[PDB]
C-alpha cells in the first residue's frame, strides 16, 4: 500500500530532525600549517587520502577540526567548499627564521581570499621555548630586514614577528586577528581556542541584533 | 633534455587531432536543426502536457 | 637542440589545424536559423519541493524510470527521493561530508558519490539484508573526485582534480583506463548517448573528446576565458555545449571542430553552475550564481524563461529521460520539481 | 535470512499461550511484521500486523480483542498474546516480514511455524483449482478470480502468488501480478486485467508440486484464495 | 448617560468648537498620519527584503503592528472627543476607550520583548542566523492575548459604573483600582527592561578589556564600546521622556484629590502616542540595508 510508504518516510524525517540540533551548534575549524609547525603533535594533545576532519566536543559545544594535509596548496574556487567555517587556525614554527619567510606568502594568499572573508583567524607561533634558545645567541637581523628592535631581546623579537603577519591583510577592517605563543603545552590549547570563537560569535550577535 | 619528451608526444597528438575529417559548419549546422524540428512533438516542456497526462500535477 | 624546433613545430601545426577549420568555417548557425519560428516565453511552475536536506546540495541525479532521484548534501547524506509523491525512499549516510557528485546506476541497483576524500564509493540498493551497504571503494586518484557517471553494472567514468579521467572495473576495483592531456583540474564531464566517447571541460579553457575503447584524446576545443565548470552533450549525440566562470555559454560540433552559437547576455556577469538540455534539443538550461535559472533557444541563442524562487546559488540541474519534468537544487537546501 | 518461531502446544479451551518469534540475519527495525495462521487442513488465514516502529496495528474480525501483537526491536523478536483461546484457533502459525517502499517486495520471507492444539465488508478472493494433475514438461495455467477489481488508481494491481511444497514454509513467487521475486526461475509469469488473474508454468519440474495460494493487499483485511494442488 | 457620572467627576462637556479643540484635534491628527504610514514602511522593507528573515526582525515587525494600531486606536478617539463626548453611550465610551488601552500595552509589551531577544542571543554561544522560529512565535502570540485581556477587564466588572462612590476623574467610568493598576504594568517593564540593557554592556565591555592583549585586528576598542552605549542611551532616554508624565498624572489623580490633573490629560496623552512614532527611527535605523530597502520602495 501507498500508505505505509508514507510512514516510511515520515520515520526518516525523525532521524533527520533529531541531527539538525546537533548541526545548528556546531563550530568548523579550519587547520593549517606544515611539516615542521608541529601540527601531528598538537592533534596529539587533542583527546579526540584528503581531509582528516576530528570530530569532537568542548563544554558542551560540538567542534570540528578540517585539518586538510598538503592538499591546501590547491588554488580554485571549488576547493573553497569552506565558505561556512566560523575561524581558521593557522601552525607557524617561529625557531625556523630561515623559513619564516616562506610560512609568510602562504599565510598571504590564504587570509586574502575572496572567499575567507567574514572569517576569524588564529595564530599559534609554536616552539616559543626554542625560539628562546635560539636567540641570545643567533640574531634575526641576518635573516630579515626593517628590524629597528634589539636583536637580543624576546620581547622585542616577538612584537616583530607577530607584526610582519598583521601587516598582510588587505580586510582587516572586517573581522578580527588572534595570535598566541603556544608550546607543547597540552593544556591550554583547547582552551585557548575556544574564547577565541566565543568572541567571534559574540562579535556576530551584535552587529545581527542591530546592537551596535 | 626533460620537456623534449613531453613536447615531442606534444606534437605526436597534434599531428593526430590536426588530420581527421571534417565537414562543412553549414552542413553541421542543418543537422541540429533537423534534429529538434523532428522530435518537437516529444517534448513535454517546449510543447505542455494537458495536465490530465501530466504525473506532477494530476495528484 | 630539439625544443625550439618541436616549439616550432607546435606553432605551425595550430596554423593548419585553425586553417582547416576557417575554411570550412563558410557560414554561422545564427544565419541558417533565422528563418525559424521562436519558442515563445516558456511558462514553469513548482510543482514539488523536496525538504530534508540540512545544508547546501552539491549534486543530484535522475533515474531512468524518470521517478527515482538521488542527492547530496554537504551535511553529508544522500537522499532517494520518490518526485511524484515526495516520498524518501531512502537516506544513506556518508563517510566523508565533503561529496561534490553523484551518480545513478541505469539500472537502478547502484549510487556513486565522491569529493574531497579522493576516492569514489558504490553502494548496492537491493540487498537481502533490507538495508543499503557499500559495495566497494575505488581508490587510485591523487586530487579530489570532481564528476562521476556510470557506464554499465561494472564500469565507470571518473574525473579528478589532478588533471585526468580514468575507467574503472567495478568488480576487480582497478583502474583500466586512464585519460592524459589535460593541464588544469577537470571540472565536468559527460557521456555520449551511445556510451562509446566522452568530453571533459578542465580549468584550463579547453574541452577533449576521448574515446573509452581506445584511450586516446580525438579532438580538443577551445574558445572559453575561464574555467569551464558545466558541460552536456546533445540529444543527437553529435555536439556538447559549454558553461564557465566568464559567465558565457558556447555550443560545440564533434564534426564542425567549430564553435556554433554564443548563449550571453549583457545582464550576466556571474559563472554557469550547471548544464542541460531538453529531450528534443531545443531548450537549453543553465543555473547562475545569480540564485536564477535561465532557458535559452538553443537554436536562437534568444532567452526565454527564468526558473525563479530558489533563495540561493543554484548548483545542480537535471532533466528527466521523458521530458517531463526538470530538478533543480541550490545552496539554500532545497529541490524543485518545475513542469 | 532466518525466523524462528516457537512457543507453541497444547493448551485448553479459555486459556492462555503466548507466541514469540525471533529474527536474526536482517534489519529487523525497518520490516512489518505479519502473523499469519493454517488451518490443519484447510488454507491460510491473515491474522495480524504490526508496522515498523509499532506505528499502525491490524486485527483480524475474528481474533480482535482476544489477542495483542507486539514487537521488541532492540531484541530482535515478535511477540503475539492470546488470552481466551476458542476451539477454532487450532493452526500453524507463521511470521512474514515485509517492507513498504517504492518498488520493494513484502511477504518475501516467511517463518517456521510453531503448532497451537486447543483440545475442546472484505474481498472474496475465489480459487476454483482444488486438484490438477500434471506430467514433468509440460505447461499449465492456475486461475483465479476477486469480488472486486484489485486494480488501483496509481496503476497498481495487488495480487500476490505464493507457494507451498509439500512440508514446506510457503514462498513468494509473483507480487504485484507482474513482478518476479528474486531467486525464483523465469519459468514463472502472470497476467491478468484487474479481476481474472492467471500463473503460467512454461516447463514443469518435480519441486514445482504442492498448493499455489494468493493474495490481495488492496484492503488491509488481506484474504487468501482457496488452494490449488498439483496432483502431478 | 455620561452626563452623569461626568458631572460628578468635576469634567465638563463641550458643546462648540473650541480653540483648544481645534488645536488638539489638528496637532493630533498629523501625528496619526506618519505613525500609520512609518510603521506600515517597516512591515514591507522586512517582508521584501530576504536578509531581514530572522527571529529579531519578527518583533520588530510585530512591533509595528502594535504601533500602527496605536493610530487608529487615536483616530478613532479623535473624532469622538470635544463636540462630540456629549453623543456616546456607556457602552460605546468602553469601546472608545477600550481601544487605546489594547494598544498602548502592546506596543510596551513589545519593548521588553525584544529587550529579551537580545539578551538572550547574547550570553548564548549560537548565531542569531542559525536560530529557530519557535521562540518568538509563541512570545508574539502571548504579547497579543494579554494585550485583549488588559483591554476587556474593565467591561466585564472592573469599573465604577456600580461602585459609584471611588473612581477616577480623569476617566469617570473607570474605577480608581485600574489606572494604578496599569501604572504598575509599565513601571515593572521599564525597570526590568533597564537591567537587561545594563547587564549586556557590562558583559561585552569585560570581554573587550579582556581580549585586549591577543586580539589586535581591527574588532572590540573604543568604537566598540562607544555605538553599544549610544544605542542603549536612546532606546532608554525614549522611554522615559515620552511615558514619565503620563505616569505621574495616573498616580496624581488617583492619590491627590486637590490636584489640577484636568489641564494636562489631553497633551499627556499626545506625547504618549509620539512614543509609537519615535520607535521605528530608534529600533529600524541602524541597519544600512532597511535604510536602502526605504529608498527602494520610495521609488
Ligand atoms: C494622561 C494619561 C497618560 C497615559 C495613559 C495611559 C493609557 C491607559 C491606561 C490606563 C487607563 C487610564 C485611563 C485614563 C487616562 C487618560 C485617557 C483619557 O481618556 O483621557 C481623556 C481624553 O481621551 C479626552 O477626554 P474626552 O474629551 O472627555 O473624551
Amino acid at each position: 500500500e501507498d500508505k505505509a510508504a508514507a510512514e516510511r518516510s515520515k520515520e526518516i524525517d525523525k532521524c533527520l530532525s533529531r541531527e539538525k540540533t546537533y548541526v545548528k551548534r556546531l563550530v568548523k575549524i579550519l587547520l593549517l600549517g606544515a611539516d615542521n609547525s608541529g601540527k601531528s603533535t598538537f592533534l596529539k594533545q587533542m583527546r579526540i587520502k584528503g581531509i582528516h576532519e576530528y570530530d569532537f566536543e568542548i563544554k558542551n559545544v560540538p567542534f570540528k577540526m578540517v585539518d586538510v594535509g598538503g592538499q591546501r596548496s590547491e588554488r580554485k574556487r571549488w576547493f573553497e567548499c569552506f565558505d561556512s567555517v566560523t575561524s581558521i587556525l593557522f601552525l607557524v614554527d617561529s625557531s625556523d627564521f630561515n623559513r619564516l619567510t616562506e610560512s609568510l606568502n602562504d599565510f598571504e594568499t590564504i587570509v586574502n581570499n575572496r572567499v575567507f572573508s567574514n572569517v576569524s583567524i588564529i595564530l599559534f607561533l609554536n616552539k616559543t621555548d626554542l625560539l628562546e634558545e635560539k636567540v641570545q645567541i643567533v640574531s634575526i637581523k641576518d635573516y630579515f630586514l626593517e628590524f629597528e628592535g634589539d636583536p637580543h631581546c624576546l620581547r622585542d623579537v616577538q612584537k616583530f614577528l607577530v607584526e610582519c603577519f598583521r601587516n598582510k591583510r588587505r580586510d582587516q577592517q572586517q573581522k578580527p586577528l588572534y595570535h598566541h605563543f603556544t608550546t607543547a603545552i597540552n593544556t591550554e590549547n583547547a582552551r585557548l581556542i575556544f574564547r577565541d570563537v566565543k568572541d567571534t560569535i559574540l562579535h556576530d550577535n551584535l552587529k545581527q541584533l542591530m546592537l551596535q | 633534455t626533460a620537456s623534449i619528451a613531453q613536447a615531442r608526444k606534444l606534437v605526436e597528438q597534434l599531428k593526430m587531432e590536426a588530420n581527421i575529417d571534417r565537414i562543412k559548419v553549414s552542413k553541421a549546422a542543418a543537422d541540429l536543426m533537423a534534429y529538434c524540428e523532428a522530435h518537437a512533438k516529444e517534448d513535454p516542456l517546449l510543447t505542455p502536457v494537458p495536465a490530465s497526462e501530466n504525473p506532477f500535477r494530476e495528484k | 637542440s630539439e625544443l625550439d624546433q618541436l616549439r616550432q613545430e607546435a606553432e605551425q601545426l595550430k596554423n593548419q589545424i585553425r586553417d582547416a577549420r576557417k575554411a570550412c568555417a563558410d557560414a554561422t548557425l545564427s544565419q541558417i536559423t533565422n528563418n525559424i519560428d521562436p519558442v515563445g516565453r516558456i511558462q514553469m511552475r513548482t510543482r514539488r519541493t523536496l525538504r530534508g536536506h540540512l545544508a547546501k546540495i552539491y549534486a543530484m541525479h535522475w533515474g531512468t524510470d524518470s521517478r527515482l532521484l538521488v542527492s547530496a548534501s554537504q551535511d553529508g547524506k544522500l537522499i532517494i527521493w520518490d518526485s511524484y509523491t515526495t516520498n524518501k525512499v531512502h537516506a544513506i549516510p556518508l563517510r566523508s561530508s565533503w561529496v561534490m557528485t553523484c551518480a545513478y546506476a541505469p539500472s537502478g541497483n547502484y549510487v556513486a558519490c565522491g569529493g574531497l576524500d579522493n576516492i569514489c564509493s558504490i553502494y548496492n540498493l537491493k540487498t537481502r539484508e533490507g538495508n543499503v551497504r557499500v559495495s566497494r571503494e575505488l581508490a587510485g586518484h591523487t586530487g579530489y573526485l570532481s564528476c562521476c557517471r556510470f557506464l554499465d553494472d561494472n564500469q565507470i567514468v571518473t574525473s579528478s582534480g589532478d588533471t585526468t579521467c580514468a575507467l574503472w572495473d567495478i568488480e576487480t576495483g582497478q583502474q583500466t583506463t586512464t585519460f592524459t592531456g589535460h593541464t588544469g583540474d577537470v571540472m565536468s564531464l559527460s557521456l555520449a548517448p551511445d556510451t562509446r566517447l566522452f568530453v571533459s571541460g578542465a580549468c584550463d579553457a579547453s574541452a577533449k573528446l576521448w574515446d573509452v575503447r581506445e584511450g586516446m584524446c580525438r579532438q580538443t576545443f577551445t574558445g572559453h576565458e575561464s574555467d569551464i565548470n558545466a558541460i552536456c552533450f546533445f540529444p543527437n549525440g553529435n555536439a556538447f555545449a559549454t558553461g564557465s566562470d566568464d559567465a558565457t555559454c558556447r555550443l560545440f560540433d564533434l564534426r564542425a571542430d567549430q564553435e556554433l552559437m554564443t548563449y550571453s547576455h549583457d545582464n550576466i556577469i556571474c559563472g554557469i553552475t550547471s548544464v542541460s538540455f531538453s529531450k528534443s534539443g531545443r531548450l537549453l538550461l543553465a543555473g547562475y550564481d545569480d540564485f536564477n535559472c535561465n532557458v535559452w533557444d538553443a537554436l536562437k541563442a534568444d532567452r526565454a524563461g527564468v526558473l525563479a524562487g530558489h533563495d540561493n546559488r543554484v548548483s545542480c540541474l537535471g532533466v528527466t529521460d521523458d521530458g517531463m519534468a526538470v530538478a533543480t537544487g541550490s545552496w539554500d537546501s532545497f529541490l524543485k520539481i518545475w513542469n | 535470512v532466518q525466523l524462528v518461531e516457537s512457543g507453541g502446544g497444547l493448551v485448553q479451551p479459555g486459556g492462555s499461550r503466548k507466541l514469540s518469534c525471533s529474527a536474526s540475519g536482517f534489519a529487523f527495525s525497518s520490516f512489518g511484521m505479519h502473523w499469519v495462521r493454517q488451518a490443519p487442513e484447510k488454507g491460510l488465514e491473515w491474522v495480524a500486523y504490526i508496522s515498523s516502529g509499532s506505528g499502525t496495528i491490524y486485527y483480524a474480525d475474528t481474533v480482535k480483542g482476544r489477542f495483542t501483537i507486539s514487537r521488541d526491536d532492540p531484541k530482535n523478536t515478535l511477540f503475539l498474546q492470546m488470552t481466551s483461546l476458542r476451539s477454532e484457533d487450532t493452526a500453524m502459525y507463521y511470521c512474514v516480514r515485509s517492507i513498504y517502499y517504492y518498488g520493494s517486495s513484502p511477504f518475501d520471507f516467511w517463518g517456521q511455524g510453531t503448532t497451537l492444539t486447543v483440545s475442546s465488508s472484505d474481498i472474496v478472493m475465489t480459487q476454483a483449482t482444488s486438484s490438477v494433475p500434471v506430467t514433468p514438461g509440460e505447461s499449465v495455467s492456475i486461475s483465479c478470480r476477486s469480488s472486486k477489481s484489485l486494480l488501483h488508481s496509481n496503476g497498481n494491481t495487488y495480487l500476490y502468488w505464493f507457494l507451498q511444497r509439500p512440508g514446506q514454509s510457503p514462498q513468494l513467487l509473483i507480487y504485484r501480478m507482474s513482478n518476479l521475486a528474486s531467486g525464483v526461475p523465469d519459468r514463472f509469469s502472470g497476467s491478468g486485467s484487474g479481476t481474472a488473474f492467471t500463473l503460467t508454468i512454461s516447463r514443469l519440474e518435480a519441486e514445482d508440486v504442492g498448493v499455489y495460494y494468493c493474495m490481495q493487499h488492496l484492503e488491509y483485511p488481506l484474504t487468501f484464495g482457496a488452494g490449488t494442488k498439483l496432483e502431478l | 448617560s455620561i452626563a452623569f457620572f461626568y458631572n460628578r467627576s468635576g469634567k465638563h462637556l463641550a458643546t462648540e468648537w473650541n480653540t483648544v479643540s481645534k488645536l488638539v484635534m489638528g496637532l493630533g491628527i498629523t501625528v496619526c498620519i506618519f505613525i500609520m504610514l512609518a510603521n506600515l514602511l517597516v512591515m514591507v522593507a522586512i517582508y521584501v527584503n530576504r536578509r531581514f528573515h530572522f527571529p529579531i526582525y519578527y518583533l520588530m515587525a510585530n512591533l509595528a503592528a502594535a504601533d500602527f494600531f496605536a493610530g487608529l486606536a487615536y483616530f478613532y478617539l479623535m473624532f469622538n472627543t470635544g463636540p462630540n463626548t456629549r453623543r456616546l453611550t456607556v457602552s460605546t465610551w468602553l469601546l472608545r476607550q477600550g481601544l487605546i488601552d489594547t494598544s498602548l500595552t502592546a506596543s510596551v509589551a513589545n519593548l521588553l520583548a525584544i529587550a529579551i531577544e537580545r539578551h538572550i542571543t547574547v550570553f548564548r554561544m549560537q548565531l542569531h542566523t542559525r536560530m529557530s522560529n519557535r521562540r518568538v512565535v509563541v512570545v508574539i502570540v502571548v504579547i497579543w492575548t494579554m494585550a485583549i485581556v488588559m483591554g476587556a477587564i474593565p467591561s466585564v466588572g472592573w469599573n465604577c459604573i456600580c461602585d459609584i462612590e471611588n473612581c477616577s476623574n480623569m476617566a469617570p467610568l473607570y474605577s480608581d483600582s485600574y489606572l494604578v493598576f496599569w501604572a504598575i504594568f509599565n513601571l515593572v517593564t521599564f525597570v526590568v527592561m533597564v537591567v537587561l540593557y545594563a547587564h549586556i554592556f557590562g558583559y561585552v565591555r569585560q570581554r573587550t578589556m579582556r581580549m585586549s592583549r591577543h586580539s589586535s585586528g581591527p574588532r572590540r576598542n573604543r568604537d566598540t564600546m562607544m555605538s553599544l552605549l549610544k544605542t542603549v542611551v536612546i532606546v532608554l532616554g525614549a522611554f522615559i521622556i515620552c511615558w514619565t508624565p503620563g505616569l505621574v498624572l495616573l498616580l496624581l489623580d488617583v492619590c491627590c484629590p486637590q490636584c489640577d490633573v484636568l489641564a494636562y490629560e489631553k497633551f499627556f496623552l499626545l506625547l504618549a502616542e509620539f512614543n509609537s512614532a519615535m520607535n521605528p527611527i530608534i529600533y529600524s535605523y541602524r541597519d544600512k540595508e532597511m535604510s536602502a530597502t526605504f529608498r527602494q520602495i520610495l521609488c
